[PDB]
């Protein structure tokens, strides 16, 4: 019970070994106040960093942000915002920490933000991130980008669809498969002939060569 | 025999046969041992031509990186199941640093009594 005690005689009698060995019998009774300061007189950073990002004390734990700035206490910080509303630090934290489709949702579910998922996954070109730039391409439509992102997600009818109509459809072929050989000109264009834009597909049909 | 660590993926403790009576798996694994299986038949009454009901088709096999442990106490399944533990994976707290460091009023059987394949004697020397 002599946590005042026991801790000046764990100034003391020590230069390192003590401290974190009475910081530790510290937690042993539960004084933060003594174990967590004579941690970083201990070097002990680390468990400082893990009670400080633990505690909803994430500003107590930015100093020590400054020795681990890693996904364990940012993108926790971040996913604390996200409870509490900031979800710009979320999604921020996600694309520190690689949740790249969870940043593209919140570009298009929460943070609004069409032209940064637009541009983050035609350089990112990923699936699920794509896939919520597929919903919001069946929101909006970009360009290319949006045929792109229509077609690494899965959503196939609707860049499909667009290439049936719109000139949209030699990229939609090419992020298809490949939208360069006279076989798949053919076939594409076979279902232009079957589903309108019949000029450029006899245009490719002539891009065939025959 | 494999202590998984939840950060640094699988690390291995130790290969206990199961061979335990014709025994090729292992169905379980209880404090003292592990109960693997065994052949399934009914045994004769000693005796006689009749035949009693079989005890259990599940062979406890010993476990053997856990010496001193079954005979002993449960503050030894504790401690050096801790021990082990800091084995596979690599550890100091459980056995030593999280029974030393807590204010914990007792005079154990086993604080920790195996732990000297991490090299440490003493936990065995002023407990036992």
């Amino acid at each position: 019970g002599d946590l005042r005690q026991g801790r000046q005689l764990a100034m003391q009698l020590n230069s390192q070994t003590l401290f974190k060995e009475c910081a530790l019998i510290l937690e042993g009774l539960q004084q933060l106040t003594e174990a967590a300061e004579m941690y970083e007189r201990a070097g002990q950073f680390e468990r400082a960093a893990s009670i400080y990002i633990q505690t909803k004390n994430f500003a107590a734990a930015a100093p020590l942000m400054a020795r681990i700035s890693s996904s364990k206490l940012q993108l926790q910080f971040a996913k604390a915002k996200e409870a509490e509303g900031r979800w710009q630090e979320a999604a921020a934290a996600y694309e520190a920490a690689g949740d790249m489709d969870a940043v593209v949702r919140l570009c298009l579910e929460r943070l609004s933000q069409p032209q940064r998922a637009y541009a983050i996954v035609r350089k990112t070109q990923s699936v699920e991130a794509a896939n919520q730039l597929s919903r919001f391409c069946l929101q909006s439509q970009d360009f290319g980008g949006a045929v792109e992102f229509l077609l690494m997600a899965g959503q196939m009818d609707q860049a499909f669809d667009i290439a049936m109509g719109h000139n949209e459809m030699d990229t939609f072929a090419r992020i298809v498969a490949a939208s360069a050989k006279p076989v798949d000109y053919q076939r594409i264009a076979q279902y232009y002939e079957s589903r309108g834009e019949y000029d450029k597909a006899a245009d490719m049909w002539s891009k065939c060569d025959q | 025999i494999i202590f998984v660590d939840p950060d640094k993926g699988i690390l291995l403790q130790e290969y206990q046969p199961i061979h335990t009576g014709g025994a090729t798996a292992c169905i379980g694994s209880c404090a003292p041992h592990l109960l693997t299986n065994k052949k399934s038949m009914v045994q004769p009454a000693p005796g006689s031509g009749a035949f009693q009901p079989f005890t259990s088709n599940v062979s406890k096999a010993i476990m053997t990186s856990f010496q001193g442990m079954q005979d002993s106490d449960d503050k030894t399944r504790r401690a050096l199941l801790d021990f082990s533990f800091n084995l596979a994976t690599g550890n100091m707290d459980e056995a030593f640093r999280s029974v030393k460091a807590i204010k914990n009023p007792a005079v154990w059987e086993n604080m920790a009594h195996m732990c000297i394949r991490n090299k440490r004697l003493d936990v065995a020397e002023h407990c036992l």
